[PDB]
């Protein structure tokens, strides 16, 4: 079933904006420094614009997820999967997209020794970050989230400041794939009572007392180390303190 | 006796100390005083530098 919107300004030009400015980037030398710069800020500050018109068209009477588009995995179409917001997404996607072009401004003086690695490292976390505030999925959702840790570990271990990165970004890296993974438990079990992981299907199947604890359980593991929660806080002060700025 | 002096020392610090008054008068720009550190002298040896952060 093909959920395609109607309208002009849609999620998917904005989750290519920062996929484009990273395609670019990769071919252009980094002995081009002035043109890397430029292309990374202007791509950042052109999805942040995006995102503010799809705050623009937003319909504050409706419970029905917005702006909803489908799009296809398999010619089977048994797996099909869907990207919308809320009111409770849209403003977090508003904060990535405003985040992201500060993340490249601070780091402006040292460009020279950054390079393109340092605007697509940042380009991707952005692009992959708002795919996670906007899926209807359970799976997608795993996907992109645990897909965040690569680029965030090499900003960690490449432009941190100290050698204690290191095992910041080891700690950091190995927490989040641990929840992930439990996550992913929780999926599964899902799938198998549905047999799908749409969020717009499972919020109309009532599942039994003792099941809703266990998958509340894994749901918890997983979310609970990205809060933070006591006591699988402690990875938090090593990975954000011996970040770069920006990280 | 040099050995007695060290006794009565000792006994008058004590004594000192243990009838001291409580809330003892302090000239105001002395240490402690109601005027110590109040618009002090800015130090010598300080500099402010200008074009810091430049992109070239």
């Amino acid at each position: 079933l093909e959920h395609f919107c109607e309208c002009y300004f849609n999620l998917s030009g904005l989750i290519l904006c920062p996929v484009l400015g990273s395609i670019i980037l990769l071919f252009i030398p980094n002995s081009r420094i002035r043109l890397i710069r430029l292309i990374g800020l202007c791509a950042s500050l052109i999805t942040f614009l995006y995102s503010l018109v799809l705050w623009i068209q937003f319909d504050s009477s409706t419970a029905k997820f917005q702006f909803v588009e489908s799009l296809r995995w398999l010619p089977y179409e048994n797996i099909n999967f869907y990207l919308g917001i809320d009111g409770i997404s849209l403003f977090f996607v508003i904060l990535t997209t405003f985040l992201i072009p500060i993340c490249i401004l601070v780091g402006w003086s040292g460009m020279r020794s950054y390079g393109k690695e340092y605007i697509i490292a940042f380009l991707i976390c952005e692009f992959l970050m708002i795919a996670v505030f906007c899926m209807l999925d359970l799976l997608l959702f795993y996907v992109f989230f645990e897909s965040v840790l690569i680029p965030m570990f090499i900003i960690i271990g490449v432009w941190g400041s100290r050698q204690r990165k290191i095992k910041a970004a080891y700690q950091f890296f190995l927490y989040t794939l641990l929840g992930s993974l439990f996550m992913l438990l929780a999926i599964l079990l899902i799938l198998f009572q549905t047999g799908t992981t749409d969020l717009q299907i499972l919020l109309t199947t009532e599942f039994s007392e003792r099941r809703q604890i266990f998958l509340w359980i894994a749901f918890f593991a997983s979310f609970a180390v990205k809060v933070p929660m006591v006591p699988v806080h402690i990875w938090l002060p090593e990975a954000h303190v011996e970040a770069p700025t920006a990280g | 006796d040099v050995d007695r002096i060290d006794k009565l020392i000792a006994h008058g610090e004590a004594e000192y100390n243990k009838w001291r008054h409580p809330d003892p008068y302090i000239v105001p720009w002395a240490p402690g005083g109601s005027k110590f550190c109040r618009n002090p002298t800015p130090p010598a040896g300080i500099e402010i530098v200008y074009n810091y952060g430049l992109e070239d």
